[PDB]
């Protein structure tokens, strides 16, 4: 509706009996494949993302935003739990880092 | 008559009206039908493997069968509908507005909304389904420990839309 | 014969995903007419002059 | 007719007695007396709106 990629604002021009509108949209671009999972099993339990995707580099497993990439750990705060392993297909294990293990920990 | 066209000159330009009324509404109609299915600059194809996590796209995917190179469900619709005039044929011909759909199912199907926004981005249909179901406000959980039978809901769903405009005339 | 497009298979398969990496900051332009000329014609003068 | 005749800056040819504008209405006339030319700009017309 307004203009080809993801709509960030638009600007109004007047013109000759019309109006010319500029918009500034967001364009994907410099894509990269990566190795996606539905969900990581941990612990016996089913995390999934609470905003992002999970990916994989090819060794590591992370959770990133949908429309860029910007790989970040696993946690439990980027992640909720629903349910164990045994129901979602195509779940692969992976560890996921509990920011209040290290506080108890030390 | 020649001596009708004679008096018919004395008319002016109504003949010129009529014909240029009648040029924009047929350019207007190709306008219309580029429009409407010519908004992907890329035709995109579907993998030669039809397995989407259980979704089933038989009835609304291109039959490579046909000649025609339709759907199903399109082979259906084509067939449920049927002294100075002519008609001139549309700029786009059946078999590429169906190429244009087939281009338009391929791209939703294996990229999601990615293809509308600029370049395909690939994408599992099971993970773009879930993306889907966080749009409408229901958490990914639900698409997948439920998938088989969200899957089977969605098959039964249009087999019951290829039923129902194969039984309703109207 | 028209080109209706570049063909692009797109690479689909059960576990894996493209991710952007990078954005473009794209405007374009849409031009929308709004109004026309307002026209008036006296009829008496168009059909009959003086 | 009817119009106001003014001192027209238009070169008719010899031949040429009245002349026809943009849209084909006599704009142009040449006196048969005086051989000059005189543009016929219509008498001012105008939409009255209360
Ligand atoms: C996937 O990404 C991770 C993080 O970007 C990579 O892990 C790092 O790799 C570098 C390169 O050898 C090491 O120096 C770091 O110590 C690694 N970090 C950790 C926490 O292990 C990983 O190598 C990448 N995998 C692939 C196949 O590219
Ligand atoms: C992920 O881990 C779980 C448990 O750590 C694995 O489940 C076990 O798989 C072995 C071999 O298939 C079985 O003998 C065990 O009985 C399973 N245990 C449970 C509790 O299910 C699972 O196979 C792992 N999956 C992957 C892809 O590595
Ligand atoms: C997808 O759906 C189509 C039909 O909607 C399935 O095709 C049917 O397959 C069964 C078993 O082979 C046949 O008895 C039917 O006659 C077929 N119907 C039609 C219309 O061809 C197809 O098996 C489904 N699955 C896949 C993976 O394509
Ligand atoms: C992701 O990987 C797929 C293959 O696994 C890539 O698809 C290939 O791309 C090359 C170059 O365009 C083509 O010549 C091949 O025919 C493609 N193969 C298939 C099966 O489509 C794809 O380009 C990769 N994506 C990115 C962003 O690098
Ligand atoms: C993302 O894309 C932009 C271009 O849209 C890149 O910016 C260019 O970077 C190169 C070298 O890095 C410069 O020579 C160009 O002048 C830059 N262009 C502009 C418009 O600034 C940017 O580097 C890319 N970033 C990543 C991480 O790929
Ligand atoms: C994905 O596809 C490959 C081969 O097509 C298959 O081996 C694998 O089990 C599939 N994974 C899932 C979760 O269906
Ligand atoms: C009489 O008419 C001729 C052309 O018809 C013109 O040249 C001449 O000047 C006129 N004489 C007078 C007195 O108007």
């Amino acid at each position: 509706f307004c203009g080809k990629g993801y709509h960030l604002m638009s600007f109004p021009q007047s013109a000759p009996h019309g109006v010319v509108f500029l918009h500034v949209t967001y364009v994907p671009a410099q894509e990269k494949n990566f190795t996606t999972a539905p969900a990581i099993c941990h612990d016996g339990k089913a995390h999934f993302p609470r905003e992002g995707v999970f990916v994989s580099n090819g060794t590591h497993w992370f959770v990133t935003q949908r429309n860029f990439y910007e790989p970040q750990i696993i946690t439990t705060d980027n992640t909720f739990v629903s349910g164990n392993c045994d129901v979602v297909i195509g779940i692969v294990n992976n560890t996921v880092y509990d920011p209040l293990q290290p506080e108890l920990d030390s | 008559s020649t001596e009708c066209s004679n008096l018919l000159l004395q008319y002016g330009s109504f003949c010129t009206q009529l014909k240029r009324a009648l040029t924009g509404i047929a350019v207007e109609q190709d306008k219309n039908t580029q429009e409407v299915f010519a908004q992907v600059k890329q035709i995109y194809k579907t993998p030669p493997i039809k397995y989407f996590g259980g979704f089933n796209f038989s009835q609304i995917l291109p039959d490579p069968s046909k000649p025609s190179k339709r759907s199903p469900i399109e082979d259906l619709l084509f067939n449920k509908v049927t002294k100075g005039l002519t008609v001139l044929p549309p700029l786009l011909t059946d078999e590429m507005i169906a190429q244009y759909t087939s281009a338009l199912l391929a791209g939703t199907i294996t990229s999601g909304w990615t293809f509308g926004a600029g370049p395909a981005l690939q994408i599992p249909f099971p993970m773009q389904m879930a993306y889907r179901f966080n749009g409408i406000g229901v958490t990914q959980n639900v698409l997948y420990e439920n998938q088989k039978l969200i899957a089977n809901q969605f098959n039964s769903a249009i087999g019951k839309i290829q039923d129902s405009l194969s039984s309703t005339p109207s | 014969t028209m080109s209706l497009g570049a063909e692009n298979s797109v690479a689909y398969s059960n576990n894996s995903i493209a991710i952007p990496t990078n954005f473009t900051i794209s405007v374009t332009t849409e031009i929308l007419p709004v109004s026309m000329t307002k026209t008036s014609v006296d009829c008496t003068m168009y059909i009959c002059g003086d | 007719g009817t119009g106001v005749l003014t001192e027209s800056n238009k070169k008719f040819l010899p031949f040429q007695q009245f002349g026809r504008d943009i849209a084909d209405t006599t704009d142009a006339v040449r006196d048969p007396q005086t051989l000059e030319i005189l543009d016929i700009t219509p008498c001012s017309f105008g939409g009255v709106s209360v």
